[PDB]
RNA sequence: AAACUCCAGUUGACACAAAAUAGACUACGAAAGUGGCUUUAACAUAUCUGAACACACAAUAGCUAAGACCCAAACUGGGAUUAGAUACCCCACUAUGCUUAGCCCUAAACCUCAACAGUUAAAUCAACAAAACUGCUCGCCAGAACACUACGAGCCACAGCUUAAAACUCAAA
């Protein structure tokens, strides 16, 4: 199915950070995936203090990469995103995009009475 | 098991799917895809190998395939998740239920009864008439009783060879 | 409602469970008895069988199993 | 009062424990249950009804084995209270609550409303609860107490669970 990553790097310099980013999308396509896009969110201050890899980290870059692959290769992607020092954290969701969104009318009105009864 | 590289039962028939650009298939197959599509494309060989009329889903045929393929996706789920009693539970109805169904379509269309046991792989098998604990007791018991059975027919055979030999000396 | 009859049912269980308890000794020597037993009736009903059958001993290679014994 | 005084406060590192707010929501699941995040698998049945025992489940507590152990905590120990205090109050700590694999099979397991279908006109209707009913099916009940007991049988249960009487007694319950 399409999912999204949702990638914190290591605040680095930008030779370091296309390595980074070069071995990560090389890695979903070493388990079956078709990498559509690679999008650069920025680099930031954290919301809060991140530790990963016996080091602390208070900035990083923000990038996504939106892919194809089967059911089968989240599971080791995660994996593999455990082990690389350069990720402070990497989380693979279900893209946004493919669920769509039903129609509203509006706010149905809810009796009180149920309120109380339920 | 289909091949991953089948394509989705949606874009199977769209014209000039063969002509499209292989990463384009892929997209389109079952590797890219989930497992409840997998089991939409394995119903649908069923149906067409079983059923007369592949299109009608109503039929009593349709319902026993549809939900054979329910309940050997239920199996490799269990083979995976051995403690998961929500899903044993839902193995164990949906077996009820197809018996249900076969017991209906033998008493109805005997013909069409044995194309979907042939077809399905299904060993139809009857009810038992009375539904009691086997306790240690009984089972013991009844061991012993056919033990019992066995050496008394042994006996009543080796009381036909001496009265016949006997016979034959008085002539 | 009020729990009277709960409370009549509360005590009764309440003496037992203490009953149990101050007699678990005698209680235990006198199950392990009706056990006894019960593996006696139990073989005897079997012989019965092979004895009405015509049998003089039990079928060659018959042990009756122990079916009441905690191991 | 006891207890601690390698104690306390700030800062940093830091979990096999537990999951503010959302939630004033009322959803998911057969029920039991389920409220941090992600992913995978996945939520039976195109007529209903249908089991103490068949089949599969079933909170908490508890058992067997190997682990984890922050905090809570039966029991136990100490402090205090008291005529006494095997309690309520304070402190410490264990089984236990967690994980894994097996058991055990209970609950005020309760919307205290059996499943399905139908009706709102009749009398609205003992009372209270939760407006009053019809069809159909299964389960169950027939004064109280004895009795979540005795005996029998079954069960990985052995101080257990399930099923479950009788005698004596009363004119009530
Ligand atoms: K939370
Ligand atoms: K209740
Ligand atoms: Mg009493
Ligand atoms: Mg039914
Ligand atoms: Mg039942
Ligand atoms: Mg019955
Ligand atoms: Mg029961
Ligand atoms: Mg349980
Ligand atoms: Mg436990
Ligand atoms: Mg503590
Ligand atoms: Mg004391
Ligand atoms: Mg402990
Ligand atoms: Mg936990
Ligand atoms: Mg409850
Ligand atoms: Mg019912
Ligand atoms: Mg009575
Ligand atoms: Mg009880
Ligand atoms: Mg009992
Ligand atoms: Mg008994």
């Amino acid at each position: 199915p399409r999912y999204e990553l949702a990638l914190i790097l290591k605040a680095m310099q930008r030779p370091e950070t296309a390595a980074t980013l070069k071995r990560t999308i090389e890695a979903l396509m070493d388990r079956g995936a078709i990498v559509r896009d690679l999008e650069n969110l920025g680099e930031r201050a954290l919301p809060y203090r991140i530790s990963a890899h016996s080091q602390q980290h208070n900035r990083g870059g923000y990038f996504l990469v939106d892919f194809y692959a089967p059911t089968a290769a989240v599971e080791s992607m995660v994996e593999h995103l455990s082990r690389d020092i350069d990720v402070i954290r990497g989380n693979i969701v279900k893209h946004p995009l493919t669920q769509e969104l039903k129609e509203c009318e509006g706010i149905v009105p809810v009796p009180l009475a149920e309120k109380l009864y339920s | 098991d289909p091949p991953p590289s089948t394509l989705l039962k949606d874009y199977q028939n769209v014209p000039g799917i063969e002509k499209v650009d292989d990463v384009v298939k892929r997209l389109l197959s079952l590797e890219m895809a989930n497992k409840k599509e997998m089991l939409k494309i394995k119903q649908e060989q069923f149906m067409k190998k079983i059923v007369a009329n592949p299109e009608d889903t109503r039929s009593l045929e349709a319902r026993i395939i549809a939900l054979s393929v329910k309940i050997r996706s239920y199996e490799e789920h269990l083979e995976k998740h051995r403690k998961d009693k929500a899903h044993k539970r839902y193995l164990l109805m949906s077996i009820d239920q197809r018996k249900k169904m076969l017991k209906n379509l033998r008493n109805t269309n005997y013909d069409v009864f044995e194309k979907i046991c042939w077809g399905l792989g299904i060993e139809y098998t009857f009810p038992p008439l009375y539904y009691r604990r086997a306790h240690r007791r009984f089972v013991t018991k009844k061991a012993l009783c056919i033990r019992v059975f066995q050496e008394t027919q042994k006996l009543k055979k080796r009381r036909r060879a001496l009265k016949a030999a006997a016979a034959a000396q008085k002539q | 409602k009020n729990v009277l009859k709960i409370r009549r049912r509360k005590m009764n269980h309440h003496k037992y469970r203490k009953l149990v308890k101050k007699t678990r000794f005698l209680r235990r020597k006198v199950q392990e008895g009706r056990l006894r037993r019960k593996q006696i009736k139990f073989e005897k009903d079997l012989r019965r069988i092979w004895l009405k059958a015509g049998l003089k001993e039990a079928p060659e290679g018959w042990q009756t199993p122990k079916i009441y014994l905690r191991g």
